[PDB]
RNA sequence: AAUUAUUCCCCAUGAACGAGGAAUUCCCAGUAAGUGCGGGUCAUAAGCUUGCGUUGAUUAAGUCCCUGCCCUUUGUACACA
RNA sequence: AAUUCUUGGACCGGCGCAAGACGGACCAGAGCGAAAGCAUUUGCCAAGAAUGUUUUCAUUAAUCAAGAACGAAAGUCGGAGGUUCGAAGACGAUCAGAUACCGUCGUAGUUCCGACCAUAAACGAUGCCGACCGGCGAUGCGGCGGCGUUAUUCCCAUGACCCGCCGGGCAGCUUCCGGGAAACCAAAGUCUUUGGGUUCCGGGGGGAGUAUGGUUGCAAAGCUGAAACUUAAAGGAAUUGA
C-alpha cells in the first residue's frame, strides 16, 4: 500500500481500460505494462437489474469505486484506453463511456492521454444475423 | 466557487419543452472579451444582469 | 412504374458490387445502394470536456476525436431519419444539405 | 481473508539513453514467495509509452513499445521493442479523393534485430489544382512503393538499432521518402506507420548497459 | 287546501368538517376571486340562471412537450372510400 | 427476461502459439470483362480494347437453324478441411395460439481439389451491325498543341498541376429535334410523308409452364409443351379523393 513516489509533485500513473458495450460497462485500472490489475468494477457489480448494466448511472458508480480503490494503493493519475465491442459488431462506444470517464475526473483523479483501442479488423469473419438482418 | 456577474447583451431565441427558457448571449462583466450562451427562466430583457453560480459551464445552442 | 433513373443506387457500368453488413441490422446491402455517413465526434461530449480540461496533467493537450464510418440499409436510414421521403421534383436534387452550423 | 496487495513491491522503470525523460513510471510485482521469482515474472513486460511523455513534450501520436529485458535491482531496464502511430492519427490521415500507397520491408540491423517496417503515403493535391480527384495511376503507385522499400531498407540495413530509433524519434525516413517521390507523384502525409520486432539476438547485458548509458 | 314540515319568524338540539386520494376544470385586466343588488320562473318563491355595480390581484407577452383539430409532401391493389 | 457460461476462476487486462476464413477505411453514379463476375505485396505465363501510323493483305464482311464454350447462389457425388455464420433440429421467450419474427446452442452447408447441375428481378425489365439528327460542363484511357506554377538544382528531358483540341468508353444536366397512352426517352427519334440488313419472340384473363410423349441428369430438376373446361374483363400510365 506504499508507492514510494514523492508527496509534493510526483504523479503515479495507472491506465484505465473502459470497455463500454451497449449492455455492460467495465472500468479496469492496471500497470503501464497492462499486466498487473489494480481495480475492476463493472456496471453490473454495482446495480442489481439486468436492463441498467449499460447505464450512465451504473458506469458513474463503477468509476467512483475504482477511483476510491486506486487512491488507497497510490495511483494519482490515469491514461485512458476507451473501446466499443468491435470485430464484426458496433464501433460506437456504449452510453456508459462518457459518464465513467467524467465520474473518475469528478472524483479527483488526473487524466493523462486518451485513445480508442477498438478491435478494428482488416476484413473480418461473417457477422451474426441472417442475410436479411435483425427484423423487429 | 466565487459567484460572478454575466450581462445580457443580445436575447437570441426561446427554448425548453413548453417554450419556458429564454436562451440569451451573455457578455462577462469580469473578463473583457468572453461571451457565452445560457438558458434563463422567467422574463429577461436586452441589457440587464445575471448572477451565475459558475462562470465556465455553457448551455447547448439550437 | 420507374421511380429512380439510377435504380436507387450509384452502379452504372459494373454488373456486380460486393455487399456490406448494415450497422444497425446485419442486412446485406450492395456497397453503393447503402446510405453511408462519416461521424467525426469528440470522445468527451459537451460539458465533460471542461471537467477533463481542468483535471488533465498536460498543457493544452488537444484531446482526441472518434472517426466512425456507418453504412445504413434504406429501411434503417429512413427509420433513424438519416434520410426522409421527398417530392417528385426534389428527388432529383443531389446537392447534400447545407452544414453552415 | 488475505489482503492481496500487502505482498506487492513497486519497481521504477528506466527507458534507454536515446530518450530525454529516462524513467517511464512504476511497476507492481509479488514478493518471492515459493519457487517463482519477482524479477523473473517481471522480465518481459511490454510498456506502450507516447513519445510526448517519453521525451519532455512533442508529438503525442507516435508510441514506442519497450520490453523489460533485465532487472538490475529495484530498477526495470526497458529496451526498444516496436513502434505504432495512434488510431486518431491514422484515421484522420486516410480521407477520400486521393491514392493511399502502402509498403512493408523485412530488413535486419547490423546487430541481430530483424524488423518489419510499414510505410504509408497519400497523393497531394496541387496548389492551383481545380480537378477534385488527384489520383495516381497503378504504375506510378508501384514506382512510389518500390522507392519506399528501397529507402526503408537502406536506412536500417547499414547501421545498428541505437541509430534506427534515433531516426524514428523524428521521422527522417518519412521526410526522405516524401522528398524522393516528388518526381513520380507529390505525396504529403508520409510516415513509417508501424515498426514490428520479429527476431532478437540471444540476450547480452554489456550491449544493454551501453544503451542504458 | 301545506301532513311527505310552501315560505318566514322565536326558543331549544349542536352532526361531520383541522385545507382534502387518483383524476380534473375555468381563467391574463377593472380580468380571476370576494361581495351584495335587480330580471326570469313567481298566489307563495332562489342554494339555479341571466344581468349589474363595489373591493381588486399573483403570473405570462411564450411554445408544440400534453390533449385536440387543420394543412403540405409521400405511398396505395382502397372509391357504398 | 429466461435457456446458456463461471470460485474444476468465466467475462476483463497482459505476453505467446495454432488454425481456417476475409481483404476494412482509400472505394467514386471510377476501371476491366462476352455475361456470370473481379480489390493486400511481389514474381512468372498467355490474352485484350482504345489511341498512334504516308506499314501490310484487298471484300476476307453483318446477323445466324444444327452444333459448341463459359454460366452468381442453392443443390448432387468422391477427397481434404472445419475459424465464423447457419436451413433442419433442441430448447428459452412473446402471444388467445406462434410450428414465426427476438434469444442460446446447432447438423447439412459456408472454404479448397476433382467430377455433375444450367437456372435467377441472370435487369437497362430495353437483340446485334450501319447512317443521319441539338446544346453544355465534367470524367477515364490514348494522342496533339499551348501562357505559366512545381520536382530532379544543372536544367535539357521526364513526371504533378494549369488551358483547349481529336478519337473511342461509364455516365450527367438542358430543350417545343422528334416520338409516346402517359411516365418518360439524343433514343424508346429519323413511322399512314409507313421498306438500310438480320436473329429471337407476343396475340383477352385463367386452366398452366399443368397433363402426356420424347430428350439430357446419379438425384433435384432442365429443355420442348397442349386440351377439355372457365370467364367480361384482367391489366398499363396518369388525375381527384379517402
Ligand atoms: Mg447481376
Ligand atoms: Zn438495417
Amino acid at each position: 500500500s506504499l508507492g514510494p513516489q514523492v508527496a509534493e509533485g510526483e504523479n503515479v500513473f495507472g491506465v484505465c481500460h473502459i470497455f463500454a458495450s451497449f449492455n455492460d460497462t467495465f472500468v479496469h485500472v492496471t500497470d503501464l505494462s497492462g499486466k498487473e490489475t489494480i481495480c475492476r468494477v463493472t456496471g453490473g457489480m454495482k446495480v442489481k437489474a439486468d436492463r441498467d448494466e449499460s447505464s450512465p448511472y451504473a458506469a458513474m458508480l463503477a468509476a467512483q469505486d475504482v477511483a476510491q480503490r486506486c487512491k488507497e494503493l497510490g495511483i494519482t493519475a490515469l491514461h485512458i484506453k476507451l473501446r466499443a465491442t468491435g470485430g464484426n459488431r458496433t464501433k460506437t462506444p456504449g452510453p456508459g463511456a462518457q459518464s465513467a470517464l467524467r465520474a473518475l475526473a469528478r472524483s479527483g483523479m488526473k487524466i493523462g492521454r486518451i485513445e480508442d483501442v477498438t478491435p478494428i479488423p482488416s476484413d473480418s469473419t461473417r457477422r451474426k444475423g441472417g442475410r436479411r438482418g435483425r427484423r423487429l | 466557487q466565487p459567484i460572478k456577474l454575466a450581462r445580457v447583451t443580445k436575447v437570441l431565441g426561446r427554448t425548453g419543452s413548453q417554450g419556458q427558457c429564454t436562451q440569451v448571449r451573455v457578455e462577462f462583466m469580469d473578463d473583457t472579451s468572453r461571451s457565452i450562451i445560457r438558458n434563463v427562466k422567467g422574463p429577461v430583457r436586452e441589457g440587464d444582469v445575471l448572477t451565475l453560480l459558475e462562470s465556465e459551464r455553457e448551455a447547448r445552442r439550437l | 412504374t420507374k421511380k429512380r433513373r439510377n435504380n436507387g443506387r450509384a452502379k452504372k457500368g459494373r454488373g456486380h458490387v460486393q455487399p456490406i453488413r448494415c450497422t444497425n441490422c446485419a442486412r446485406c446491402v450492395p456497397k453503393d445502394k447503402a446510405i453511408k455517413k462519416f461521424v467525426i465526434r469528440n470522445i468527451v461530449e459537451a460539458a465533460a470536456v471542461r471537467d477533463i480540461s481542468e483535471v488533465s496533467v498536460f498543457d493544452a493537450y488537444v484531446l482526441p476525436k472518434l472517426y466512425v464510418k456507418l453504412h445504413y440499409c434504406v429501411s434503417c436510414a429512413i427509420h433513424s431519419k438519416v434520410v426522409r421521403n421527398r417530392s417528385r421534383e426534389a428527388r432529383k436534387d443531389r446537392t447534400p444539405p447545407p452544414r453552415f452550423r | 481473508v488475505v489482503d492481496p496487495f500487502s505482498k506487492k513491491d513497486w519497481y521504477d522503470v528506466k527507458a534507454p539513453a536515446m530518450f530525454n525523460i529516462r524513467n517511464i513510471g512504476k511497476t507492481l510485482v509479488t514478493r518471492t514467495q515459493g519457487t517463482k521469482i519477482a524479477s523473473d515474472g517481471l522480465k518481459g513486460r511490454v510498456f506502450e509509452v507516447s513519445l510526448a511523455d517519453l521525451q519532455n513534450d512533442e508529438v503525442a501520436f507516435r508510441k514506442f513499445k519497450l520490453i523489460t529485458e533485465d532487472v538490475q535491482g529495484k530498477n526495470c531496464l526497458t529496451n526498444f521493442h516496436g513502434m505504432d502511430l495512434t488510431r486518431d492519427k491514422m484515421c484522420s490521415m486516410v480521407k477520400k479523393w486521393q491514392t493511399m500507397i502502402e509498403a512493408h520491408v523485412d530488413v535486419k540491423t547490423t546487430d541481430g534485430y530483424l524488423l518489419r517496417l510499414f510505410c504509408v503515403g497519400f497523393t497531394k493535391k496541387r496548389n492551383n489544382q481545380i480537378r477534385k480527384t488527384s489520383y495516381a495511376q497503378h504504375q506510378q503507385v508501384r514506382q512510389i512503393r518500390k522507392k519506399m522499400m528501397e529507402i526503408m531498407t537502406r536506412e536500417v540495413q547499414t547501421n545498428d538499432l541505437k541509430e534506427v530509433v534515433n531516426k524514428l524519434i523524428p521521422d527522417s525516413i518519412g521526410k526522405d521518402i516524401e522528398k524522393a517521390c516528388q518526381s513520380i507523384y507529390p505525396l504529403h502525409d508520409v510516415f513509417v506507420r508501424k515498426v514490428k520486432m520479429l527476431k532478437k539476438p540471444k540476450f547480452e547485458l554489456g550491449k544493454l548497459m551501453e544503451l542504458h548509458g
